[PDB]
RNA sequence: GCGCAUCAUCCCGCGCCACCUG
RNA sequence: AAGACGCGC
């Protein structure tokens, strides 16, 4: 009827139409849910879910509403909580993080909504079905709804469920929650732990091999969320797994081997030592499995034997090392994905646990194949070993080896990846001054990459000339450096704009390493070269050129003219629309540099007349660049012409300059005390009630100064600011409120607790209810912080004949 | 929405929160003040001739119910 | 009708039930002696130069910022207990400069475009003048 | 109109007070804290005469004082609980001559505030744990180990808290190795604000929880809750371990009371009063300080009442049962804020007002002419107050 | 944070962990995002450090690179003796902005 | 449906949270 | 091209 035939009509607006009709029609929907009800509103939208035809986007407007309406309604959702579980399934079993992220918040809100007994009603049939996917989605939901209102109040259930005798499958549901509670609390599940290790105790005592598999997994997964301790809760539960370890074959068998090393840093040295000297036949006897999943399984067990302090080097040398290094380096298992991170870690917590000589100095050799993934393998875990441990171990034949390999990889560049930059940059920075020798081959290598067909191996070649600069400068070669950076400099006309990028990046690492006077391409027609290249559109040599026409004005300022400076100026504010927030934020520093460089006339000047673009986010930026200017430059210079400014009855320009004086106030902090009186005027024409956004500039004003001058003794301004700021809690808009709130907070903690209580205690008990709830919410806000000095500033209440209200322990004389 | 702090608190009253709650919760926050400032503990003691710990004791045993019983 | 303002404000700590205006070595200056009730004496000196007080403005600020209370108390804060601090400066962390190990004295004192030898001099000048 | 502020002289009176080996060597030395200055101080056992050796303002509000030692080490650490919402641990370095921060952990707000912990502090005996509590609602549990490096560490906070409970005081239990246990005697009063009948002040009784500290599954769950017939006022640590038995002694008005968990009798005492009494019979009596000597033969308890009263508490006790406790008169001294027993035979008591002796201990007076009491006797006790004779005045502050 | 409502903090014990900042947010304060004056260090609760969430940023998400610090106004207001200042939400923002992305990309 | 205005709000092109699979 | 908020013809 009506209420249905209301429904398809904002359905349709919501999902066709306009981002503001649909963010209207989502507005009346959230305001008219209270009287339409949840029966047909949820026979209508659930068919819409079901819809095999759902998009993406369908789909997440959808949840999200629902996820609202949800909030909203308290308990009003308990007929339909099997519906919206089971349609929520699909949505939570798919393999999205954030769609699954969703799932599980409307699960949580679920469960938080609702009670647990209809859960529980709607809940336990569907434990023993025969399908196995609905199975795997009802125990992700278990676990979720379990990590929601607390794992207790239903542990005894899933005891009981794990206790059942009629199936295996109900068995292996329950172990199944109890690895999922593992793997989901996390450490949540510390204090109970004893619990779920004796139910998880008699389903790994079960002959059935999945059940026994499971168990094992939820072991696995118990002792993992209980990595630091729980050895005393577990010890009950190894003879069986050494049961397992030396019976079973198989599955089982990797299962058991995976439960028994995550259990292994549980317990003491000397029982952890013990435990892997017994499997370390097993390992090795398992190392050439063809099994895959398997090979993983033992190289994570591995790497957690290794990560513990029982084994010593010499034993795990001459014992594990032989044959899983040359079990585990071929090419075959390379071209995985999941076997390359866990070979990768599991090599480079090995080299960290015993040493890197030998692990790098039997892999330098390897590095010289011609296949890609072995060398970037190789490299990687390089890379990682030089990173982590250091690189003090090397003599010079291992050094050389080190880079004929690194040379010859970088040479024979066919994929394209930043890591071969990664690589060579860590292996050049650890080296240090005992790569200096090598220094021309590299560079030699390096100009040939450069110079050939057309810029498009310039990029990492320009990007490694910018990683290595700083070895390229402490090796003493300054000669060659300023070779590099005039030859780069002639190499400044390049078309392609990441290549224009990566030269600007190299030339800020040559003008950064070395001093700006020495730098031997002329500076003075160097920024007539970089103006063109500030004018571009390209966001990346944009920032390049930004950064280092910033460098340019904090250090070599003295060589620049100030009509090239007033022209760069020019196209700073032309260029401040840029997207990115890192460009605007180094341009706000570049008029920054310029207004102490040079005399904060002109750009002041330039700056206040950009207030009319009708746009805020220039206005912000040009709000940054005054404060900035005010705050390297002398205030008492600044500030008159910010009020000539603000005489304009422009609303934006007004705007622009309270903006502007409460980020310089913010900025300079206590030394902006002297400059209190000069913007009273100001503030109180602000405070006047006239426009919504002036209140708020004039509370953020008012806070900044207030937290800036706290501690010096400024309250006699200060307590005339407030008495017009006070006027300004009765309002609606969330902003002002928020602004009145700290602006307030701010007057509280400089002028003191008492004066707010003293304020406060006007209307704690007013005939009308709103401002007795902002009174009291007031009240609140001051009583949180500063608790100690209301007893000083309480006020004396007379007592009734009833009750006692007076603290007579004060009155005492002596 | 950052309400979670407001309700995460003990001794912070409300809407329609009476006279007696706030004055309760103003001497159990005085006796509280008493008791950690050693000064006022000592004026105390010495205004009148007992000990500190017989103070203490006392303001510990006031802290049951101040202001008489609940209405 | 007519109200007064206050004009200085400090908290020493320990609850005070002496106060007087008086003299205490010959020859010297008129200093507020205070007793408190945990059986503390201290005095109070005004200071005779604008160059002096701003010495030891930033010499007081450059201690707190440096060297924090042992129980990871603000001072500002613990000076600002009830009301504000107004128009005092304490001399307590002053004295406690000739305290600490050489190295951090001596580069606030560079910081300071001074010297420690001096520093100390003019720490004990108010000390051997007013008391 | 600007002044500096000096202080000609520091305060003197003496708040907390705490006795161990600070400097690493077999010499005692005694640290004291004053209202807002911390000072160490140590006597000479051939003179008996003392001096100051270091002092120090902190700028705060010491709430808790007292030392701790690792197993198996020789220096003792100080941690003090100030008004500020955090906690330290202080180090004294002879060489340096100051005190050396080793660890600082932040919980709460500043200010001496009704619901942040810092006024009161216990740590376990055999040193592996210290805990933190503070007047209603909160509790917190800190771990104290030492890595390889042989550096102190702390762990994290560990949540204890209870709604609508007031805590009157926290002593840590010896367990001899066990996992460490803390007592406290905690009560409710959520249905004391609920009844308008005026019956809150009657049938409200205290309660004695207990807490365990379970370093396997890192986690704090009360143990029991006993209701006690009258109201105490704070608990004294019996060594435990192979050295004595485990036990807790509740101080209260007119009596003692000893309770252990399991299967423990509860033993009560009598206080003896004074013979021919001026004062108002109808008053009651309360105990102020106590002391203790862990001697390795025999270990035995001193308190002082109200009056200045000093009693050595012997605690008579078979293999694992409780038999009796025997009170005895020692001395009278003034009344004292804390009283530390220092070894060598020197006793040191700092008054709650007016000067600070310094006693010497001669004679123990095991069972000497004056005779004493115990639990075992039927129905109350009257003793003759005698002049100083067990103890002899050597030096004063 | 604080321009977005919808984000909320766990405001768990603080534990003994230092917090971590992605390149993005490496000046940012984690309240009132400035960037002036970083006195105080932040630290993270256990619940928000734990295995994969270990090495993150606080404010958005992204890998640690540096560490997170309190700004000179958030020391003074007293505010940085509070819970853990961690987001749990992942923010409307991000899943509309995911979503159309991968729709348009 | 019009004209507006605020939050140094987003603008980053794909990311990776225990897993698929005989 | 997007997350929220408030303003009247
Ligand atoms: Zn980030
Ligand atoms: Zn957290
Ligand atoms: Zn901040």
């Amino acid at each position: 009827e009506q209420k249905e035939r209301k429904i398809m009509k904002l359905l349709l607006k919501i999902k066709n139409g306009t981002p503001p009709m649909r963010k209207a029609a989502l507005r009346q929907i959230t305001d008219k849910a209270r009287e339409f009800g949840a029966g047909p509103l949820f026979n209508q939208i659930l068919p819409l879910l079901m819809s095999p035809t759902l998009e993406d986007q369908e789909r997440h407007l959808l949840v999200k509403v629902i996820d609202r309406i949800l909030y909203k309604l308290d308990d009003l959702v308990r007929p339909y909580v099997h519906k919206i579980l089971v349609v929520i399934e699909p949505l939570l079993i798919d393999e999205d993080y954030y769609a699954r992220v969703e799932g599980r918040e409307i699960i949580s809100n679920l469960a938080k909504a609702a009670g647990l007994a209809t859960m529980i009603s709607t809940m336990r049939p569907d434990i023993d079905n025969m399908d196995e996917y609905v199975r795997n989605t009802t125990a992700r939901a278990f676990a979720v709804v379990a990590s929601a209102l607390g794992i207790p109040s239903l542990l005894p259930f899933l005891k009981a469920v794990c206790k059942s005798k009629k199936s295996w499958q109900a068995r292996h549901t329950g172990i199944k929650i109890v690895q999922q509670i593992a793997i989901l609390m996390g450490c949540a599940i510390l204090p109970h732990l004893r619990s779920l290790v004796e139910i998880i105790e008699h389903g790994l005592v079960d002959e059935q091999q999945k059940v026994r598999t499971i168990s094992a997994l939820a072991i696995a997964a118990l002792a993992e969320a209980a990595t630091p301790y729980g050895i005393e809760s577990f010890d009950s539960v190894l003879k069986p797994l050494w049961k397992g370890i030396r019976q079973h074959r198989g599955k089982g068998l990797a299962a058991f081997l995976k439960a028994i090393g995550y259990l292994i840093p549980l317990m003491d040295a000397e029982y952890a030592n013990y435990y892997t000297r017994e499997v370390m036949l097993i390992l090795i006897r398992e190392f050439q499995s063809p099994d895959e999943e398997m090979k993983k399984i033992v190289l994570k067990v591995v790497k957690q034997c290794c990560g513990t302090d029982g084994v010593e080097a010499n034993y795990i040398k001459t014992e594990i090392l032989p044959p899983f290094f040359k079990h585990f380096w071929q090419h075959r298992m390379a071209l995985d994905r999941r076997n390359y991170r866990q070979l990768v870690d599991t090599t480079v917590e090995l080299a960290n646990k015993v040493g890197a000589a030998e692990i790098i100095s039997r892999i330098v050799d390897d590095l010289k194949d011609e296949a890609e993934q072995y060398r970037k393998m190789v490299m990687e875990t390089i890379e990682k070993i030089m990173g982590n441990l250091g690189a003090a171990d090397i003599d010079h034949k291992l050094e050389e080896q080190l880079i004929d390999g690194i040379l010859y990889a970088f040479q024979e560049q066919t994929t394209e990846d930043s890591v071969m930059l990664n690589g060579f940059g860590t292996v050049v920075n650890a080296l240090g001054k005992r790569v200096k020798p090598y220094l021309p081959q590299i560079c030699g290598t390096v100009l040939w990459r450069l110079n050939n067909k057309s810029a498009k191996v310039r990029q990492q070649a320009a990007d490694l000339i910018s990683r290595t600069a700083v070895v390229m400068k402490t090796c003493q070669e300054e000669k060659l450096m300023g070779h590099l950076g005039v030859v780069l400099y002639e190499y400044l006309g390049e078309e392609y704009p990441e290549v224009l990028g990566s030269i600007l990046g190299a030339l800020k690492a040559i003008v950064n390493v070395i001093g700006m006077h020495k730098m031997t391409p002329p500076i003075k027609d160097l920024l007539p070269r970089l103006t063109p290249i500030l004018k571009n559109r390209h966001e990346k040599v944009q920032e390049n050129c930004i950064d280092l026409v910033g460098r340019i004005a904090d250090r070599g300022a003295e060589y620049v003219s100030a009509r090239e400076w007033m022209r760069i100026c020019f196209e700073l504010l032309e260029l401040l629309k840029a997207h990115k927030k890192a460009i605007r934020r180094a341009t706000v520093n570049t008029f920054g540099y310029i207004a102490k460089a040079i005399g904060p006339h002109d750009v002041l000047a330039t700056l206040l007349n950009n207030l009319k673009v009708q746009e805020r986010q220039n206005r912000v930026c040009t709000t940054v660049a005054i404060a900035i200017v005010a705050e390297t430059c002398s205030p008492f210079t600044v500030l008159p012409a910010l009020m000539n400014e603000y005489r304009v009855p422009e609303l934006n320009v007004q705007n622009g300059v309270l903006k502007s004086l409460s980020f310089l106030f913010e900025y300079i902090g206590e030394m902006g005390k002297d400059y209190i009186y000069a913007v009273t005027p100001l503030l109180e024409d602000a405070l006047m009630d006239r426009d919504l956004v002036h209140r708020q500039t004039a509370s953020a004003v008012v806070q900044h100064m207030s937290l800036g001058v706290y501690g010096f003794g400024c309250e006699d301004s200060l307590n005339h600011l407030l008495n017009y700021v006070w006027p300004n809690v009765f309002e609606t808009s969330p902003h002002v409120i928020q602004a009145v709130m700290g602006a307030l907070e701010g007057l509280r903690v400089a002028i003191g607790p008492c004066r707010m209580l003293q304020y406060c205690l006007q209307g704690l008990f007013h005939p009308a209810r709103k401002v007795r709830d902002v009174y009291w919410k007031i009240y609140n806000s001051i009583y949180i912080g500063s608790q100690d000095a209301l007893i000083a500033h309480y006020p004396r209440i007379y007592n009734d004949d009833k009750n006692t209200y007076i603290r007579y322990e004060l009155d005492y004389i002596l | 929405q950052l309400e979670h702090l407001q309700s995460k608190y003990i001794g912070t009253g409300h809407a329609d929160t009476t006279k007696w709650e706030w004055l309760v919760n103003q001497h159990r926050d005085s006796y509280c003040s008493y008791m950690g400032h050693f000064d006022l503990l000592n004026y105390f003691a010495i205004a009148e001739n007992e000990s500190k710990a017989r103070v203490r004791f006392n303001l510990m045993e006031k802290m049951l119910q101040p202001c008489g019983p609940p209405a | 009708s007519q109200k007064a303002e206050v004009i200085m404000n400090y908290h020493v700590g320990e609850t005070v039930l002496s106060l007087q205006k008086t003299t205490l070595i010959p020859g010297g200056s008129e200093s507020l002696v205070y007793t408190t009730l945990s059986g503390g004496i201290g005095i109070l000196v005004p200071f005779t130069s604008h160059e002096d007080h701003d010495f030891f403005q930033h010499v007081e600020m450059h201690l707190r910022s440096e060297h924090p209370p042992l129980c990871g108390r603000d001072h500002l804060s613990f000076r600002s207990y009830y009301f504000p601090v107004k128009n005092v400066i304490d001399g307590d962390l002053c004295e406690q400069f000739n305290s600490m190990e050489p190295n951090k004295q001596k580069n606030v004192s560079e910081e300071l475009d001074r010297t420690p030898p001096e520093v100390s001099k003019k720490l004990e000048d108010i000390r051997t003048r007013y008391a | 109109m600007f002044l500096y502020n000096l202080t000609l002289q520091r305060a003197t009176g003496i708040s907390f007070a705490i006795h161990g080996n600070f400097s690493g060597t077999k010499q005692q030395e005694i640290v004291v804290s004053r209202g807002k200055i911390l000072e160490l101080l140590r006597p000479d056992p051939n003179t008996g005469k003392v001096h100051t050796l270091l002092t120090v303002e902190v700028f705060g509000v010491i709430r808790s004082l007292m030392a701790f030692r690792l197993t198996g080490g020789t220096k003792d650490y100080i941690v003090v609980g100030s008004d500020s919402g955090r906690i330290v641990i202080l180090e004294y370095q002879p060489s340096k001559n100051m005190f050396e921060k080793i660890h600082q952990e932040t919980f709460g707000k500043s200010g001496c505030r009704r619901i942040v912990p810092g006024q009161f502090l216990a740590v376990d005996p055999k040193g592996r744990a210290v805990m933190i509590s503070a007047i209603e609602k909160q509790k917190l549990v800190y771990i104290l180990n030492r890595d390889a490096a042989a550096r102190l560490t702390i762990s994290s906070p560990l949540e204890a808290h209870k709604a609508n409970t007031l805590v009157y005081h926290v002593v840590g239990v010896d367990v001899g190795f066990e996992n460490p246990m803390f007592a406290c005697l905690e009560m409710d009063y959520e249905e004391a604000d609920n009844d308008p009948t005026g019956e809150a002040a009657a049938n409200t009784q205290q309660t004695l929880t207990f807490y365990e500290l379970d370093l396997g599954l890192n986690h704090v769950v009360r143990k029991y809750s006993e209701p006690l017939e009258e109201h105490g006022n704070f608990l004294i640590t019996v060594p435990g371990g192979s050295d004595g038995p485990s036990g807790v002694l509740i101080c209260s008005e007119n009596y003692i009371t000893y309770k252990n968990f399991g299967d423990q009798p509860d033993i009560r005492c009598p206080i003896p009063r004074r013979r021919n009494d001026l004062d108002d019979p109808e008053r009651g009596m309360i105990f102020v300080c106590s002391a203790t000597h862990k001697t390795k033969s025999m270990f035995f308890f001193l308190a002082q009442t109200e009056q200045g009263d000093i009693f050595k508490i012997t605690l008579e006790t078979d293999e694992d049962m409780v038999t009796e406790i025997r009170l005895k008169y020692f001395d009278t001294v003034p009344v004292a804020a804390a009283m530390c027993v220092l070894k060598t035979g020197f006793l040191f008591v700092a008054s709650e007002f007016g000067n600070h002796y310094l006693y010497q201990i001669a004679h123990l007076g095991d069972d000497d002419e004056e005779p004493e009491f115990s639990s075992a006797m039927p129905l109350t006790f009257f003793f003759q107050p005698r002049p100083l004779k067990n103890l002899v005045l050597v030096d004063e502050l | 944070a604080k321009h977005h409502p919808d984000l909320i903090f766990c405001r768990k014990q603080a534990g003994v962990a230092i917090g971590r900042l992605c390149e993005k947010c490496d000046g940012k304060c984690v309240i009132c995002d400035s960037y002036v004056r970083p006195c105080t260090l932040v630290r993270i609760c256990d619940e928000c450090n734990y295995g994969s969430y270990q090495g993150r940023c606080v404010i958005c998400g992204g890998p640690g690179v540096s560490d997170a610090y309190y700004c000179k106004e958030c020391t003074i207001q007293e505010k940085d003796r509070d819970g853990c200042p961690k987001i749990v939400n992942l923010g409307s923002s991000k899943t509309d902005l995911f979503y159309e992305r991968k729709k348009y990309g």
